[PDB]
This record gives C-alpha cells, structure tokens and sequence, in this order.
C-alpha cells in the first residue's frame, strides 16, 4: 500500500491534520495505513477511523440518493427518455461506494475484530461492521440482498449483547450501537416497531442510570439520547 | 433521513 | 483519456448530475473530458466547466490554507519540534492544487483560448487563465513566483482590455473580470489602491448602465455589484 | 476573504 512506507504516528499525525482540513478521504486513507501496520488501535484512533470513512461513505450515500431520485423520476409514466447516463452515473457512485464499504469491511476482518477483547473495542468495531453493511444493503437490489442485510444484523446484534453485559446502560457506544441498530431495523429490515421499542428502551434504561455519571460524562450521553428522542418524534 | 453515529 | 470512450453530449449530461450531487471531481473529470472532444463550448459548457474547477480548487485552497495555518504556528518561537509531517501533507496539497490547475491551464491553452474569437468566449477563458495563475500564485515562494503573478496579470489584462472595447459595463462577465481582478491587485500584487480604484470604478460605471436592462438581466448585474460593494467595504 | 466569481 501507498502508506506502507510511513511512520504509524505520522499517520495518525496527518490524520488529524485532514480532519482539521476536513480532508476525509485523505483522513481515511492515513488511518488505513494505520490499521494495516497491524498493532490494535487506542480509543482516540478507532474514533478517527470511524470520523475518516463516516464522512467520505456520508458523502457518497447522498450523492447517491440525490441520483437514484432521478433515476426514478426517469422511470414514471410521461417522462421523456434520456438514455442510460443516470444509470451509469448512479452506478459509478454506487461502485464506488461500495468500493469503500468492502474497504472498511476487509479493516475490520483483517484484523481489527479478532484482535479485539475489550468491550469498548469490541463492540465499536462489531458496530461498525453492521454500519457498512448496512450501508451495502441500502444499495442492494440483487441475490444476496437479504444475506447482506443479515450481516448487518448479525453484526449489530453481537455488538449489542456485549454492551448489555458488559457496559452501563449510559456508555456512549452503547448507546449509539443502539441508536443505529434502530434505524437498522426501521429503514432496512422493515421493523419499525422494533425500531422504535429498541429507542424507547434504550432512552429511558439510560435515563435511569444519568445520576451514577460525572457533568462530563452526563453531557455525552444526553446528547446521544436526544438523537434517540429525535427519531422516535420521526417515528410516532 | 434519522440520526446515526 | 479515461472519458476518450464517452460521447460529448454524455459528458455534458452527467457533469450536470454531477453538479446537483455536488460531485465537483466528477463534475470536472466530464467536463476535461467534453473539452478534450476538440469543438468549441457553448455558453452554458463553459459555465458547466468553470463551476467544476472553481469549486475543486476552492476546496483545495481552503484546505491549503488551514495547514499553512497549522504551520506557521510551528514555526513561531516556543512552538514544540514535531517533525516534518505538517511540510510534508502541506506540500502534498499544494501539490494536487497545482496539479488542478495545471489541468485547467492545459485546457485553456489546448486548445481553447486560440479558438475563442467571440467577445463573451474569450474574455470568459482570459479570467479563468488569470484565475489560476493567481491560485498557483497563492503558494508560490520560488524563482518563478513573479514570472507566475506576471502570467496572471497579463491574462487578466488581456482579459479587461476586450471587456471593455466589447461589453456593456453591466456584463455579468465584464463584472467577474473585474471583480477577481480587484482581487488580485489586493491580495497578490501588493496593490491595494489599484484594488479599491477599479472596483469603484468598475461599480459606477455599472450603475450608470443598469437603466438600459430588463428586470432578468438587472438581477443578474446588481448581484456582482454587490460583490464589489462588499469588497470595498472590507477594504476601506 | 474577499469575494471571487
Ligand atoms: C474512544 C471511543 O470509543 N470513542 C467513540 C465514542 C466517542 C469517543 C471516541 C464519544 N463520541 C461521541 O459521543 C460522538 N460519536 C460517537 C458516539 C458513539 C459511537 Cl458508537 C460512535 C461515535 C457522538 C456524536 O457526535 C460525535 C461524537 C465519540
Ligand atoms: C454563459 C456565460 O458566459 N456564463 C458566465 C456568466 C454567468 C452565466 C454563464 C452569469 N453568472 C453569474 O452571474 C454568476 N457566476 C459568474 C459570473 C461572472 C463570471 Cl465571469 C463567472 C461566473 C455570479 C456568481 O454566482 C454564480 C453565477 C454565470
Ligand atoms: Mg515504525
Ligand atoms: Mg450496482
Ligand atoms: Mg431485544
Ligand atoms: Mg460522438
Ligand atoms: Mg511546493
Ligand atoms: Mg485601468
């Protein structure tokens, strides 16, 4: 690779460097030269991987709907035929897209998660394997649709049975693991009552634990349950 | 579109 | 050329899609590519391919701008030694910025400028060439820096001397021209009088014309007016 | 910074 020949704190130097230059895709790629120095990530690290791909796969989910909308507007009655380009061009940023999902997929395989013993790593990282494929499945139309979509699941759920063992019910991954699980299951599995009893159950097991926490820790909570209460006033 | 994080 | 394969008209239609995905990369990969078919660019193509390049590069000089930043800080008295890796991923930003307009010079210059004989055309492609001498201008501290500043000046001027023996005062490119050429006397050649006289001038010469225009063209006029108003405002 | 078209 590229990076292969650059120091591993060089890298993380000039990953934050691209962040603060909100240089994503340059962010991504020094975190995986990081990543494929091999060592286990710290905390701070495995945040800038995530904050690296979030953005550039953020960038490309909605480049992506802004072209399969017109797409689909092409394929209504009365509209008038203007060849294969919206095709092709949805295409290209579909491949890509799903270029740079295999990419973090093939992070976390090789070896992120099987070097991954603590909960906090662990569950971050089966979190971000549910997020990616779950990012394939929204692009998904073919034979292994619904195996994609299990992945995803499979994923998620693996994440959320080591965060109720082993972490509080205010603990930020767990808390975003579920917010996004939840959103699993109302925009792509087809469960928007589970969606919403995941939110639900979630917030207020959190809400109960918020006196245990520090006025710092109870800030970053907080605000991970107002993203839960947002969606559920989307959804009821 | 909901929120993720 | 990887869209050597791609019918113009094709190339046209997805720098478009590009645009409303706000894919500014793509956008501009099409539009190299729609220049390259050799035919001269309508109104609307040149529009197309300046909006791609002026928005790659803006992103590219903002970036360039915050590491600078970064390394300035560093080289002030008390500033911790940490290594070369804020030189080095300045430099290679600034290297992909010059690399950008390099391209778009190349473009210009093959072939273009030499096949532009209409007023609106020709001006339009002199403002681009002094545009990107004035953004390599930006990050150059060499043997070439005044030959560079030299290029973006006489292109501009070029530029001006048409606009003015061609185009009403109230163009919209006449305005553009004189508007970043405003800018360049401030914020690259030292000359923040020069600056001031011709945005001045340039606006109330302008004024004087906006009685001969309909309600659509005056729109479009008093926007780049503003623009010139909102500069002298900074400057004085 | 000032403003380009
Ligand atoms: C070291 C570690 O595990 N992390 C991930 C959690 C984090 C610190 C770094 C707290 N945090 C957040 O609160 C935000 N992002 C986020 C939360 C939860 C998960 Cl699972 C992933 C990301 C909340 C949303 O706004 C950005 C910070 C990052
Ligand atoms: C066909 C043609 O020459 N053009 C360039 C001028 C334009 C229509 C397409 C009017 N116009 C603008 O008013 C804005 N951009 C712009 C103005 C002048 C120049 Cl020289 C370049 C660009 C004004 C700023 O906001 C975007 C439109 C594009
Ligand atoms: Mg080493
Ligand atoms: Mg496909
Ligand atoms: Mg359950
Ligand atoms: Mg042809
Ligand atoms: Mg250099
Ligand atoms: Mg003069």
């Amino acid at each position: 690779g590229a990076m292969g020949s650059m120091e591993r704190a060089s890298l993380i130097q000039k990953a934050k460097l691209a962040e603060q230059a909100e240089r994503y895709e340059d962010m991504a790629a020094f975190m995986k030269g990081a990543v494929e120095k091999g060592e286990e990530l710290s905390c701070e690290e495995r945040n800038l991987l995530s904050v690296a791909y979030k953005n550039v796969v953020g960038g490309q989910r909605a480049a992506w709907r802004v072209l399969s909308s017109i797409e689909q507007k092409s394929n209504e009655e009365g509209s008038e035929e203007k060849g294969p380009e919206v095709r092709e061009y949805r295409e290209k940023v579909e491949t890509e897209l799903q270029g740079v999902c295999d990419t973090v997929l093939g992070l976390l395989d090789s070896h992120l998660i099987k070097e991954a013993g603590d909960a906090e790593s662990r569950v971050f990282y089966l979190k971000m394997k549910g997020d990616y494929y779950r990012y394939l499945a929204e692009v998904a139309t073919g034979d292994d649709k619904k195996r994609i979509i299990d992945s995803a699941r499979s994923a998620y759920q693996e994440a959320m049975d080591i965060s109720k063992k082993e972490m509080p019910p205010t603990n930020p991954i767990r808390l975003g693991l579920a917010l996004n699980f939840s959103v699993f299951h109302y925009e792509i599995a087809n469960s928007p009552e589970e969606a919403i009893s995941l939110a639900k159950t979630t917030f207020d097991e959190a809400m109960a634990d918020l006196h245990t926490l520090s006025e710092d820790s109870y800030k970053d909570s907080t605000l991970i349950m107002q993203l839960l209460r947002d969606n559920l006033t989307l959804w009821t | 579109f909901p929120a993720t994080v």
